[PDB]
């Protein structure tokens, strides 16, 4: 799974992660993807660890959106439009080829999962 | 808790 900007491959952080295929400048757009949005309670349990949420709504990012791993020291950030219809991943610093691209899931994601170890 | 969703 890849495009001109990134590639998906095994990550040292866990499972699969998104990596830079080319160098990125600070503030450059890494990925823009559409999201499927529905009330929080309509998602079952399958995607509990993947979904993004705002208030009573949750969104499942398509494209590479749901594959980005988390880091306490991320090199990218994510934002979702009103209605959570689209998500954008922007770098917050220069990223070199081969470097994993990470975002911040937010504290509660991890605090609510004490059995899971954060890398 | 699910992931945060920062506003634009
Ligand atoms: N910094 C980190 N440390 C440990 N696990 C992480 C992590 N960032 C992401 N993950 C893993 O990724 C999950 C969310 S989905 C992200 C893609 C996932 N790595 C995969 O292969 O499908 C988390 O719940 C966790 O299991």
């Amino acid at each position: 799974m890849f495009n001109d900007r990134v590639i998906v491959k095994k990550s040292p952080l866990g499972g699969y992660g998104v990596f830079a295929r080319k160098s990125f400048e600070k503030g450059e757009l890494v990925e823009e993807c559409l999201c499927i949005v529905r009330h929080n309670d309509d998602w079952g349990t399958a995607l509990e660890d993947y979904l993004f949420s705002r208030k009573n709504m949750s969104a499942m990012a398509l494209g590479f959106g749901a594959i980005f791993n988390h880091s306490k020291d991320p090199n990218a950030r994510h934002e979702l439009t009103a209605g959570l219809k689209r998500m954008r991943i922007f770098t917050i610093k220069p990223i070199a080829i081969g470097e994993e691209i990470t975002i911040s899931y937010g504290d509660d994601y991890w605090l609510s999962r004490p059995r899971l170890t954060q890398n | 808790a699910r992931k945060s969703a920062p506003a634009t």
